[PDB]
RNA sequence: AGUUCGGCCAUCCUACGGCGGAAACUCCUUAACUCGUUCCGAAUUAGGAAGAGAAGCGCCGUCAGGCCCCGCCAGUACUGCGAUCGGAGACGUCGUGGGAACACGGGGUGCCGAACU
RNA sequence: GCCUGCCCCUCGCCCGCCCCCCAAACUCCGAAGGGCCGCGCCGCCCCGCCGCUGGCCUGGGCGGGGCGGGCGAAUGCGGGCG
RNA sequence: CGGAACGGCGUCGGCCGGUCCCGACA
RNA sequence: GCGGCGCGCCUGCUACACCGGACCGCAGGCGUCCCACGGCGGGCUCAGCGAGGACGGAGACCUCCCGCGGAGCAGAAGGGC
């Protein structure tokens, strides 16, 4: 419809950096991210140990911040500027919500330091529209309507007018 | 790829339907139980509850007795009837919800002593003259003839925070003379080593609200009027705040009586619902528009 | 130990709903338990007899008890009336089921009884019913057993 | 049996029902109890505290005490050839109250009753006693519509 | 035979199924305590009180 | 009825006639009088422990016994029960209706303790 | 009509599609505070009032699933009691009492009671 | 089948729907058959007492005094205690 | 004559499917 | 006798719908472990499907959805949540 609450809008993006048993690279991951969003990042610690990529369980092997507001904007873009506004027209899930990932923190336009090696992250973003918060609220939580709830198609139309995004 | 649906008919036949107040998200009934339990000992005694349920619109403070099959409201005073008390905007401000609180106490306290004379129970327990940050306990003192009216705290599903709005409709009910146990380390003050009454003081007179109108005035205007259109269309000066709140307090210890106010009832008609042959004139319907493709 | 008999349906188990007619029966006279040995020798006999005589394609056969309750290598526990075998046949094979039940019988344990089915076939409906609900075709069909269309669902 | 502890072959006596699965409605609680009450003694499975005892499942008693959470209540327990008063103290969760006596406290107030209307208008007092069905009257029935039946002949085999 | 319940309760019908007693029905063992005390307290004043 | 019914194998019971009744009361009827068996022979015996449920003489205690009427049970009590001569029993293991004797022998209940009075 | 608190907890649920909203409820709009986020005002705490029924929410629909009710199933299956009943049995029978279930068909699809506008 | 090719087929797998026979240690249902408890004293008014309960002029117990009705399933049979 | 699965054109009593005066090629 | 232990204790059975029922009858446990694996309050939802996200694949990590519990609650089994 033509109502502004049916509006979509950019409601979190996660930046997820995982690496591995390394140690010093997940602190310095974490660094980098702290400075991209400008919120702290969080760490993620190993459900399983596996001896083929050195898992252990409780190893913090991943960091990750859920930046959302304007800040989500900009660097969705910036990350989509590497991947020159073209993204896989699957990447989309069945809720409406995609996403991508990138090599290289450099490539976003992050100065490099020799001190902190270079980390690709894990970018998904989530789209919501005004009136969903029926779902996360604690009280008279109910399931958001399904002509309410973001459907693949247009979301896909959604972004292909936001970022000129081309699939 | 090909799965089977997680809702199949065995799930649907397995279900247990929580209860209806439960599936609404409305009430806890592990507090409820908590809240309501009276010993055995004590019989039919009532055992009231001060329930504060904040709508975005405005705060309702409620007295409410467990009956076996109903909740019976012995009084209720509603944020909206504060323009009556001199409060026009901010109703759901924490100022606000503490003259909701005072306005329930007053009005449940005066229907008691209504005819009683001799020891009247608001007579007996007026309350605080002024509205401080200072910690009142009716029962610390009793008659001993008469106690203080007692009724437990209920937020419902709130998070209790120090500031939170539900624990200052229980300063107001507290005020007025209702004995609502408290310890005060949730309210504006409470810093472990004693209780800084300025603190409330403040939140009680709206300090919070009239600040930040003076501050964002000062910084931009035009969000001033966006923010707080209905405080400038109330012609609302921010420093009155303080004196309008101590008004307003005085207001309902004067006259706590409800107004009583009526209004129409619209009902939709809605659509009538479908006759069983009517729904199975549209299965003839239904078959025939599938038979020509 | 393993029941000796591991097959339950021979013949023309895939064969079409009106493909095979007539279906003959073979019920148990007395309560008994009848062994997996007993039902092995049986299904191997009655199986040999029709597809000798007649083609593995011109019946059904299906042993319809189960040997199940390991004696302390197992047995099946029938009852009076229980189906022990059963076969469903095109007129082809009609005359050579009953005389191959004949031989079957001589391996169960038992008073046993052979009977043709009013049922067409492995279907609930009798032949006369079969053919009313096919001429109107409500009789919709699935795999080799037959059913109502229903009047149960969405219609759409 | 060998073994013999407290909650032994209660795999269906302290098991919910098949919908009732979840915590007691605050009715269990709200339910003003009185001395000398019938109550039902019925365990419910999700509350282990106050239960009492599968053989007190299925029997009905009256309340010799009243205490803050836990109701004491008396049942008469045959013990070979002598019936004892077991009291025992059983939470609110297990004891339901029992209509019991209330066939009983409708007739004495239906009997008092038939009795002053009677003293008012219809002077003769009516019957207050109960009568075990009785032998029919005579009556008359029409035999216009009989229907003939007869043995149905046998098709089974 | 290592268990009989056979003529057990042809014993036990001979002379028995025998009724509690009374006193036992309105025994206070396991009454609460504060209640028994306001009984007490109670009963002695004016026509129940039993003393000089 | 259905405290005889669980007893019918050890019972043979009927409806029975005015004329059986007074066979009954007169021939074998024998009074209970102090837990005594005292035997009615004359309509005073009955007048002194039945005037109060009006049952003077042996006609009113035929005809109560008969209609089943108010003062029944005072009547039947009044009765030592009958001690009769014995059965002639076709055949005690089966019911009446399987051919038998136990059980309902309804209007036959006259004919067979008519022998036995 | 709607709100708050309830009662029993599916005739109240689940899916999907419509239909509304004056008031109310909600979504909503912001972080100066108070408070809150393994990170994030998403939730929460506070302060609002520029919007809106698109959801949640009421109302109707759907040869819908479930749930509820009544028939049939079926006097069937079982079983209480009596039998110098039949039968080699193991199973059945008769007399006298009780009496299902799954299917199947036909419908229904929350109400109650306090306060307030 | 073919620069290759997944260019297509065949059964599996996997969902959908039927379907044969089931269970002492399975149960959405659910008997017969058993168990426990009740079947005479009520209704109404008044008053007394309590370190016990309630915001109260509230309960709950335990008594006393009235005023109206009363014996209110069948059958048998005196029960109890040391 | 304790007795089984199985046999019997021993003698009776039924149940069902048929063909008989279109004599059950002349 | 040899061996085992219905030689103390516990769960589901056999056990025949109150309760009580034997078995060198059956499938199993117990003699410990934990100052947290305790108490309480607040918040939260679990196992998993599906569909998605540089490395990263059957597999970690981050996401939304729908999730009667299909998870967890020290150890047997049955209840319970």
């Amino acid at each position: 419809s033509e109502n502004p609450m049916r509006r979509i809008r950019i409601e979190k993006l996660v930046l997820n950096i995982c690496i591995g048993g390394e140690g010093d690279a997940l602190t310095k991951a974490a660094k980098v991210l702290q400075q991209l969003t400008d919120q702290e990042p969080t760490f993620s610690k190993s459900r399983l140990t596996i001896r083929g990529f050195g898992i252990r369980r409780g190893q913090k092997i991943s960091t990750h911040v859920t930046v959302r507001g304007e800040k989500a904007r900009e660097i969705i873009e910036r990350g989509l500027r590497v991947k020159n506004f073209e993204l896989p027209y699957s990447c989309f899930s069945t809720t409406g919500n995609f996403g991508f990932g990138i090599t290289e923190h450099i490539d976003l336009g992050i100065k490099y330091d020799p001190s902190m090696g270079i980390y690709g992250m894990d970018f998904y973003v989530v789209l919501s529209r005004p009136g969903f918060r029926v779902n996360k609220r604690r009280a008279q939580q109910q399931h958001v309507g399904a002509s309410h709830k973001i459907t693949p198609d247009e979301a896909r139309a959604w972004v292909e007018r936001e970022f000129e995004v081309v699939y | 790829g090909w799965v089977k649906v997680q809702k199949t008919r065995s799930y649907f036949k397995r279900f247990q339907v929580q209860f209806r107040r439960r599936r609404e998200g409305k009430t806890d009934y592990q507090a409820r139980k908590a809240l309501i339990i009276q010993d055995k000992n004590k019989y039919a005694t009532p055992r009231y509850r001060f329930v504060v349920r904040r709508t975005n619109k405005d705060i309702i403070c409620q007295v409410t007795a467990a009956e076996l099959t109903k909740d019976r409201v012995v009084c209720a005073a509603y944020s909206h009837e504060l323009p009556r008390y001199g409060i026009p905007v901010g109703l759901t401000n924490y100022a606000a919800a503490y003259a909701t609180g005072l306005l329930c106490g007053r009005r449940l306290l005066e229907k008691l002593s209504v005819g009683i004379k001799e020891n009247a129970l608001a007579q007996l327990y007026p309350g605080l003259d002024k509205a401080t940050g200072e910690e009142y306990h009716p029962d610390e003192n009793e008659n001993e003839e008469v106690h203080a009216f007692k009724a437990f705290l209920d937020i419902g599903l709130a998070r209790a925070s120090t500031g939170a709005r539900v624990f200052a409709a229980m300063k107001g009910a507290v005020d007025a003379g209702l004995n609502i146990p408290h310890s005060m380390k949730r309210f504006p003050g409470y810093s472990k080593d004693g209780f800084d009454s300025s603190a409330l003081r403040d939140r009680i007179m709206g300090k919070h609200v009239g600040d930040y109108m003076a501050e964002l005035k000062a910084e931009d205007e035009e969000t001033y009027r966006k923010r707080f259109s209905k405080y400038i269309a109330a012609k609302v000066e921010p420093l009155r705040l303080e004196a309008m709140y101590t008004k307003a307090h005085a207001a309902i210890r004067a006259n706590p009586q409800a107004v009583k106010a009526k209004f129409e009832i619209k009902k939709p008609v809605r659509q009538a619902r479908l006759t069983l042959k009517e729904r199975k004139e549209r299965i003839d319907a239904k078959k025939l528009e599938a038979l020509k493709q | 130990p393993d029941p000796k008999i591991r097959y339950f349906d021979l013949g023309n188990r895939r064969a079409k709903v009106n493909d095979f007619p007539y279906c003959f029966h073979l019920l148990s006279g007395e309560k008994e338990q009848v062994s997996s040995e007993a039902l092995e020798a049986c299904r191997i006999a009655c199986n040999k007899y029709i597809a000798k005589k007649a083609g593995k394609d011109s019946f059904h056969l299906r042993i319809r008890v189960h040997p199940f309750h390991v004696i302390r290598g197992t047995v099946a526990r029938v009852s009076i009336g229980q189906p022990l075998l059963s076969v469903r046949c095109r007129a082809s094979a009609k005359d050579y089921v009953k005389d191959a039940l004949r031989r079957a019988k001589f391996k169960i344990p038992g008073r046993q009884a052979i009977v043709e089915s009013r049922n067409w076939g492995f279907t609930e409906f009798t032949k006369e019913e079969y053919e009313d609900l096919r001429e109107r075709g409500e009789l919709q069909y699935d795999g080799n057993n037959a059913h109502r269309i229903s009047r149960k669902g969405p219609l759409n | 049996t060998h073994s013999q502890g407290y909650r032994c072959k209660t795999r269906y006596c302290f098991a919910r029902k098949f919908r009732r699965h979840g915590m007691a409605n605050l009715t269990t609680y709200n339910r003003v109890y009185k001395l000398g009450q019938y109550v039902n003694i019925k365990v419910n499975g999700a509350y282990h505290k106050g239960m009492p005892h599968r053989y007190y499942n299925g029997r009905t008693g009256t309340i010799f005490n009243i205490g803050p959470r836990a109701l004491g209540v008396q049942i008469q327990k045959r013990v070979r050839g002598r019936i004892m008063l077991k009291r025992i103290n059983v939470r609110l969760e297990h004891v339901h109250p029992s209509d019991c006596r209330k066939n009983h406290l409708e007739r004495v107030a239906a009997n008092d009753a038939a009795r002053r209307l009677a003293k008012e208008t219809g002077q003769p007092v009516p019957c207050l006693k109960r009568q075990n069905a009785l032998p029919r009257a005579a009556h008359v029935v029409s035999i216009a519509s009989a229907i003939d039946i007869t043995p149905l002949k046998y098709d089974g085999v | 035979k290592n268990h009989t319940s056979k003529n057990q309760n042809r014993k036990d019908h001979r002379n028995g199924i025998k009724k509690p007693k009374k006193s036992a029905y309105t025994s206070h063992k396991g009454m609460c305590p504060k209640y028994l005390r306001n009984l007490r307290r109670s009963r002695a004043n004016d026509p129940r009180q039993s003393l000089r | 009825l259905n405290a005889l019914r669980i007893v019918d194998h050890y019972v043979t019971y009927g409806e029975p006639t005015v004329e059986t009744i007074r066979n009954l009361i007169y021939k074998r009827g024998f009074a209970k009088v102090n837990g005594q068996r005292i035997p009615i022979v004359d309509n005073n015996l009955i007048d002194e422990q039945l005037s109060k449920h009006n049952i003077l003489c042996a006609e009113d205690l035929v005809h109560e016994i008969f209609t089943c009427g108010s003062s029944f049970k005072e009547a039947n009590n009044f009765l030592w029960p009958f001690q009769l001569n014995s059965a002639a029993l076709k055949d005690k293991r089966n019911n009446f209706a399987e051919g038998g004797d136990f059980g309902y022998r309804g209007k036959y209940i006259n004919e067979f303790v008519a022998r036995m009075i």
